RNA sequence: UUUUC
RNA sequence: AGUGCAGAAGAGGAGAGUGGAAUUCCAUGUGUAGCGGUGAAAUGCGUAGAUAUAUGGAGGAACACCAGUGGCGAAGGCGGCUCUCUGGUCUGUAACUGACGCUGAGGCUCGAAAGCGUGGGGAGCAAACAGGAUUAGAUACCCUGGUAGUCCACGCCGUAAACGAUGAGUGCUAAGUGUUGGAGGGUUUCCGCCCUUCAGUGCUGCAGCAAACGCAUUAAGCACUCCGCCUGGGGAGUAC
């Protein structure tokens, strides 16, 4: 609807999941997808392939409401966060600027018990 | 032997000279190290405290993402 | 500070009391005293309403400001005294017009200071401003509820408040006990926090010292015969056989919020935190 | 001796210029009362801000320069009054050598 | 602690002749007024330790100079303890 | 970076 | 050994105020079936709208880069910024005091973390405890929760692998090479080389030691002064 024609998407990729959501120029949420949302499980959400198919399934609903260009927000230091961008380029978008913002603190809090496995 | 900036005989760092100050920061906004810029030890410290004063009054940004 | 009496007899083992070091003099004026009765909690009809009262020493009024309307006239402070009424220490004030009355004395008052009370007076300890002119983040007392009464909020010892944020109307204020309240902006206040800090740091020690203060012994509920109190009766010691322990009039003791709902202030109250 | 000072504060953009002169004279009077030899005062720039501060992204920069004995309270009467205003955002006091 | 103004002041009245910046009368006098000002510092900032150590070292040094001065010339010893107010 | 020798 | 005169450096200490980023909670817009988690799952949270996402509001703690075999302190330890009080160190000079020194049984002071008393505060973190997993069993490792405590003030206890496992004071004995702060000679725009000289701080090495290991001008080498300590392993730093 309304031919929004621009906006910013979001990428967030853990060591066990990656999730994409596409917004307006501010933006309100338009449509989102996840590696688990496409019917996957557990370990296999860490692959770059699931990131590809989830990002493309988000774009399919995203450009059924009027959308050509997008900027890319990346949180979540992980693995498939590049394949998300590059398959986001694949099925018909015009990515023009990428900002990878994952914020560093300035040593304010403590991490948890440093694991013993 | 790497050329420090103190070839000019400037004693007090003047606290606001942005021409004398942007050389030591990153394009993103951090501090460049002393081996990178190649200066003496005390001038590293003087520039450190100078821009730590300069970061509070809005004369220089903390973080440059947006 | 606090005295610790050496244990000489067994009703003196664990006594404490103050030094009364802040107090300069011991002589009140004639012009500000007014008499008082005891009541021992008895009505016009002459029956006990609030239990456990009466039976102690003698007391008098000391007429104390709550308004501070004489503005744009400086004022010298000379003494720091009692009330037996209030917990809190209280100060005489000489207006330069030649008018005397007392003032609630906060922390940090010294003899010889001058307290100004206009709508644009300076901001130190002891001044009296309307709540519009007070900037963000001070410590405040004698807050008027409604403009023209005089103070009714935070008065007693060692207490405080703050200013969270103005609006056009009203002014927000953090009270004690956590709360946040909307309060009209044409109300008076003071700046500072009250004097004695230490009334929770005093053993009373004897029975007689808390009996000097106008108290009276309070019987346990479960000791009464079953016809003066619903916990009573029972042969031997008994637990509370009734669900939800009760005051002697009905009204279970641990759990009822008794704010009425249809109160006329729920638009103004935000976050009753500890009641 | 004394100690040399920069005292640089940030003024709002949306005030009027007569209020600027009244503000400057007010703080110069609260310096000159408490035993403070004023020496020199200039206005620095009309500069914007490298990040937003209260809701503002511009500011008017002034600098006053003063020496005083360290026992005198010629500075604390500035410190109490500057940060309780509406128009002075921040202010910094450095030893100048 | 002190300024050079009083440091210039008190060396001159207690010097035995011109230029007595040694001369252990002058040294125990300067140490006396130093430990008085630092004792006021200790009364002010009652939980410093890193200057109270300096108090202890100055009192030890003045103690040792006074105990030296006793072993040579007892008349100047009585002169100074009347003159500076110490020794209890 | 699953227990066992 | 000191003190005056002239300079230099520094996360040495106490008091007071202030800054930015981040995690959590609250409020509101968008948004709907998942989120989080692991070697693998599951407890847990989500249709009473979660995660995500944008704007502000709250509050406590720690201070990214600078940052280094750097520096400071007798040791414990000390890194956002500013101001007030304040200790110690090093370099030139030797006009001033004329041996005023060292070590120090008992005594006094300081002393990481954990713990105790009273009053505050409580964002993360997490002994005790609860639930989910693995195992033959698992009161544990892994996961989800979660208090006392960790912070502030004023008192208490006086302990460690408090270690360089190397007590303090002083003199003597080949060199080589980096660094922190100084001070002199000349080339000299030297402020950007080199030569000489004080201190701390690394590393490789000779006589000499040592059971080898290794130490070696910052000796575990050559010698004097003073103090503490040891005499097979257990019983035990226990009993009285």
């Amino acid at each position: 609807k309304k031919n929004i024609e621009s906006g910013v998407a979001h990428i967030h990729s853990t060591f066990n999941n990656t999730i994409v959501m596409i917004t307006d120029t501010h933006g309100n949420a338009l449509a989102w997808s996840s590696a688990g949302s496409l019917g996957f499980k557990g370990s296999k959400k860490s692959t770059p392939f699931a990131a590809q198919m989830a990002a493309e399934a988000a774009t399919k609903v995203a450009m059924e409401h009027g959308l050509k260009t997008v900027d890319v927000t990346v949180k979540g230091p992980g693995s498939g966060r590049e394949a998300a961008i590059r398959s986001l380029q694949a099925t018909g978008l015009e990515v023009t600027a990428i900002r990878d913002v994952t914020p560093v603190p300035h040593n304010g809090c403590r991490p948890p018990k440093r694991r013993r496995v | 032997k790497v050329d420090y900036i103190a070839a000019n005989h400037i004693e007090y760092i003047d606290y606001k000279d942005t021409e004398l100050l942007k050389r030591f920061i990153s394009e993103r906004g951090k501090i460049l190290p002393r081996r990178v810029t190649g200066t003496g030890a005390k001038n590293q410290r003087k520039l450190t405290i100078a821009i730590k004063r300069a970061r509070i009054m809005g004369l220089l940004p903390f973080v440059s993402d947006e | 500070a606090i005295k610790k009496y050496k244990p000489t007899t067994n009703g003196r083992r664990n006594m404490t009391s103050s030094d009364f070091a802040e107090i300069t003099t011991s002589t009140p004026e004639k012009s500000l005293l007014q008499p008082l009765k005891n009541n021992a909690g008895r009505n016009n009809n002459g029956r006990i309403t609030v239990r456990h009262q009466g039976g102690g020493h003698k007391r008098q009024y000391r007429v104390i400001d709550f308004k501070r309307n004489k503005d744009n006239v400086a004022a010298v402070v000379k003494t720091i005294e009692y009330d037996p009424n209030r917990s809190a220490n209280i100060a005489l004030v000489h207006y330069e017009d030649g008018v005397k009355a007392y003032i609630l004395a906060p922390k940090g008052l010294e003899v010889g200071m001058r307290l100004v009370s206009g709508p644009e007076a300076d901001i130190k300890v002891g001044n009296a401003l309307p709540l519009e002119n007070i900037p963000v983040g001070t410590v405040i007392h004698n807050i008027e509820m409604k403009p023209g009464k005089g103070g009714q909020l935070i008065r007693s010892a060692g207490t405080s408040a703050q200013v969270l944020g103005k609006e056009g109307k009203y002014v927000l204020i953090r009270l004690n006990s956590g709360e946040v309240r909307m309060i009209l902006a044409t109300c008076r206040a003071t700046i500072g926090s009250v004097g004695n800090e230490q009334h929770e740091l005093i053993n009373i020690g004897k029975a007689g010292r808390s009996r000097w203060m106008r108290k009276r012994p309070t019987v346990r509920g479960s000791v009464m015969n079953p016809n003066d109190h619903p916990h009573g009766g029972g042969e031997g010691k008994t637990p509370i056989g009734r669900k939800a322990p009760v005051s002697p009039w009905g009204q279970p003791a641990i759990g009822y919020k008794t704010r009425n709902k249809k109160a006329k202030s729920d638009k103004l109250i935000v976050r009753r935190r500890t009641k | 001796q004394d100690t040399k000072y920069e005292i640089m504060y940030i003024i709002r953009p949306n005030i009027d210029e007569e209020a600027k002169t009244a503000l400057v004279e007010r703080f110069d009077t609260i310096l000159k009362d408490n035993g403070a030899e004023v020496i020199e005062s200039k206005d620095w720039e009309k500069r914007r801000l490298a990040y937003e501060m209260n809701g503002f992204r511009e500011g008017i920069y002034h600098i006053v320069n003063v020496t005083s004995p360290s026992t005198a309270g010629a500075i604390n009467e500035f410190d109490r009054l500057a940060k309780i205003n509406d128009d002075i955002i921040r202010h910094m006091i450095v030893k100048v050598e | 602690a002190i300024s050079q103004e009083r440091k210039n002041e008190i060396i001159k009245e207690y010097a035995r002749h011109e230029g007595d910046t040694g001369s252990p009368e002058v040294q125990i006098a300067v140490l006396t007024e130093d430990i008085n000002q630092l004792n006021e510092h200790a009364r002010t900032h009652k939980k410093d330790h890193h200057s109270y150590r300096g108090l202890m070292k100055k009192i030890g040094h003045r103690r040792n100079l006074l105990a030296y001065l006793r072993k040579t010339d007892i008349q100047r010893y009585r002169e100074l303890i009347q003159r500076l107010g110490l020794r209890r």
